[PDB]
């Protein structure tokens, strides 16, 4: 049974939103910079708006920043999907978050109140979302590895198909706070000294550090059509398997990937010569990249008149190693929605060990429009051997509210900026007003503007900042520093 | 005096000035442990379960 | 689609196997002792690295939880009557729930990163067995094992898996974890777990692990496996908007129980036992008792027997669900109810007479099929319930001469035990020939009587399929563990 994707949220280096991520990917820019006293690092990871979620500053000080980031991502995802969180209380909403790092606990333990137990456990990452949203559905954290996010997405889809959950939250998160994780990672010697991910390139020497998070809202296609929700995409089928008896536990196996791809394309009703793009899991390594290329050529490259376009998002932001699958799924969904294929960086000379011409595969290194429905595939291979694949097809007076005066003025300014942006110019002002009045929850503080033109409304909103359904620029938080001492 | 809301600093709101009355303990953050601690912190000056805001709590004294 | 459980393995304080666990539970003894307060294992630094082809340095850097899970899976496969060598390149899924990584804390005071990942706890099994099924580790809290069991059952029902290994493990090696547990304020000062009692003042730490083998009931019947039990349904839910993120909710538990007993088709007043999740605290125990009385207590003409294994070994917080499931399976197999310790007077907040519940504090036979329920509530607020009903010449092999003599000794001891006296020697030989794998060093004994065969086995302590019967259990394998600890 197909699963309807209706909304998503993400937080990536140099990309604080889906629009920012699309702008970064379409412009061919890399967010991998040096450590802010190589790799993609977020900005102000120690800042959190604890007042919005009703959390005391003392609890937030010992709180894992990953939990706060996931809570903010979930709030943004539910806001962007047109669903009021207050209407999700006492409902069987499922939460699926895949995390595999707890470096905050190591930082706390290397150098004792009652908040340490609650704030240093992986289950509370999803339990806090369940508590805040009042969800009666299943909530758990799956530890898979580099493919934890895709495993969580597959579990959410299976739960939706079974019927025990009506709305699911699937995604992942990863943060690199402690230098101990970096030291252990460099001990393995799998980091490229150049600090870049040379996917399907002859200069591949390893991957680069990356951090960030992503979440997505999953619902059944029938229920989404019944409720009239705007569908971002359609997940057709997914499957999870393991390499099994390979040469080494770390070394991946081609046969398992081939079988996984064949089985995931068999039940999805998708034949070759109609898949327009495939999201690569390659981390710029000279070991697994040839295996992945050979598997893709054997499964999808065989019997194809035109070369299959391939690419990866790790060339821009890096290997998040805890949220790679959800990031790839978000990139594929954005490409499907915009009907364009973003270029992939770090590709100059083809890998001699990879016969791209023989495998009927080509790396997309130029922004080109997408033409025919369009089918894309996102693959995530865990380090231990777990592999997942997801197939996604394309879908077939202004009131501003906030809990603080400064927050209200920030919301008004951001709304005015979004309206002035060309993205918001494609929607009529009546649609914007309807979305603000129906798809946005009413807070303690509110402001109402009126006018006869869009420019007048924007001017009024900026002055105070000192029916179809359309997207809105999420919520503007007032983050404050909360760190251990 | 009578109110002397100086023990609210256990909430972590810096000085005991940012704490606001006519509110609810569950919104500002109060579990069983903090409730018991605050009940035992008034020995130097029902009573808390039925008195959410600090105003009615200090109304007793 | 009901699931068939055809084998299980466990490692608990003063319980190295299902027989030892049954002996401990029936005798009404407690494994909670002093720190060498809480149940503890003999040793956790000992492992047989040569059995799995693991280098000694890798074993030293290996997480003991991974080794324990691998050993438990091997024991469960050996006792399930399935040859592991025939499980290669098959859709076998592994689901292990773990929530402790104190070995990383010990290391942080290339092999290091491989022996400190929680996911590999399952993934290594897929590497050892060569399985192509899903292998993921689920972190939920105190209900991780039950969640993993439910996920394995659902995967088997869907059809992407043939045989599943579902369970969990938890080890307490670091004193820092004990420090945080004491600072939280949940450890009982008396070092005892008073479930549903008036002396409830916290729980006791416990370490151990468990695993079970899950297969489709129809497929198991077609193959002809020894069905240990039949799991009917399993549901997972969250308490949502409770009073406190830590404080559990009664309405969510009531709804979960109602849905799990409606989906399984088991009406009230025919369930003979319920495995309690009581942690010996005066907060969640009244809520659990009220939920049980409202769901299962109502509409029953007799008091419902309830009990918890935490009164015998203590709270594990990583394998409590699988331990309760194993205890329920053992009770169903033996058709007897073990007593519950640390129970003298009912809790004033718990109206047992009004709730139509009673604590099983005596050893009595079980009479009507028999249906049991196992509950597991997580710390974050995740609840799971599982309903399980009852089923409707000698060759020895090992990889070392010392291992061979140890296996012969354990086999002879099991034969001398009254449990082994119910199986004919021909059945024992058939099980040894077919249900056991032939290792590098093998020996064959000959005799005309059981006593002569046992005496020959103690003295020394080919297509055999066509030589011969039913399938009977055997005392698994005799490991040769060696110390492997970081320096
Ligand atoms: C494995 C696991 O979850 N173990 C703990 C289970 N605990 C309970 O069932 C009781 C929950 N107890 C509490 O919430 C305590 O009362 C607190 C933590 C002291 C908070 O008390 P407050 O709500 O009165």
């Amino acid at each position: 049974e197909p699963i309807a994707v209706i909304g998503l949220s993400c937080r990536l280096p140099k990309a604080s939103g889906p629009q920012e991520l699309w702008q970064l990917l379409d412009d061919g820019a890399s967010a991998v910079t040096r450590v802010p006293a190589w790799g993609g690092f977020l900005d102000r990871v120690d800042t959190f708006d604890a007042g919005f979620f009703g959390i005391s500053p003392r609890e937030a000080a010992a709180m894992d920043p990953q939990q706060r980031l996931v809570l903010e991502l979930s709030w943004e995802a539910l806001e962007g999907a047109g669903l009021v969180p207050a209407t999700l209380r006492d409902t069987g909403l499922g939460v699926f978050v895949g995390a595999a790092r707890d470096d905050y606990a190591t930082l706390y333990r290397r150098r004792v109140d009652h908040h340490a137990m609650t704030g240093l456990h992986r289950s509370l990452i999803a339990n806090r979302i369940s508590y805040a949203l009042g969800a009666h559905g299943p909530s758990m954290v799956v530890d898979t590895g580099c493919s934890s996010s895709l495993v969580a997405v597959h579990l959410a889809c299976e739960s939706l198909r079974r019927g025990e959950s009506d709305i699911a939250l699937a995604g992942g998160v990863n943060l690199n706070i402690a230098a101990e994780s970096a030291r252990e990672t460099a001990a393995f010697g799998g980091l490229s000294p150049d600090g870049q991910c040379f996917t399907f390139d002859a200069r591949a020497n390893g991957f680069v550090r990356g951090e960030g998070g992503g979440l997505v809202v999953l619902k059944t296609l029938r229920r989404a059509l019944a409720d009239g929700d705007l569908v971002h995409g359609v997940i057709l089928a997914s499957a999870v398997n393991n390499d099994g008896p390979s040469d080494t536990l770390t070394t991946p196996s081609r046969r398992a990937q081939e079988s996984l791809l064949t089985r995931v394309y068999r039940r999805a009703g998708v034949t070759p010569t109609e898949v327009g793009y495939v999201e690569l899991h390659g981390t710029g390594t000279k070991v697994g990249d040839p295996i992945e290329a050979a598997a893709l050529g054997a499964v999808l490259g065989t019997g194809r008149d035109t070369p299959l376009p391939v690419g990866s998002i790790k060339t821009n932001i890096g290997h998040l190693e805890g949220a790679a699958g959800i990031a790839g799924l978000i990139k594929a969904l954005l490409q499907l929605r915009r009907r364009r294929l973003v270029p992939s960086l770090n590709f100059s000379t083809p890998n001699p060990d990879i016969p791209l011409d023989a495998l009927n595969l080509r790396v997309q290194q130029e922004s080109a429009p997408w033409a025919t429905t369009l089918v894309a595939g996102v693959s995530s291979f865990g380090m231990g051997g777990t592999n997942c694949h997801v197939v996604v097809s394309a879908a077939p007076p202004w009131v501003v509210s906030a809990r603080s005066p400064q927050a209200l003025r920030d919301q008004a300014g951001r709304l005015a900026a979004w309206a002035d942006s060309p993205a918001g110019r494609e929607a009529s002002p009546v649609d914007i007003g309807w979305s603000l009045a129906t798809s946005r929850t009413h807070f303690e503080y509110r402001a109402v503007v009126s006018g006869s033109d869009r420019d007048e409304l924007v001017a009024s909103l900026r002055a105070l900042a000192s029916a179809a359904r359309v997207e809105l620029p999420t919520y503007a938080f007032q983050r404050s520093r909360h760190w251990l001492e | 005096e009578t109110v002397r809301q100086l023990t609210a600093h256990v909430l972590g709101l810096t000085a005991a000035a940012d704490v606001e009355m006519t509110r609810s303990f569950k919104d500002l953050g109060f579990d069983s442990l903090m409730s018991v601690e605050l009940r035992d912190r008034l020995c130097a000056a029902t009573l808390l379960y039925d008195h959410p805001s600090p105003a009615e709590t200090a109304e007793f004294v």
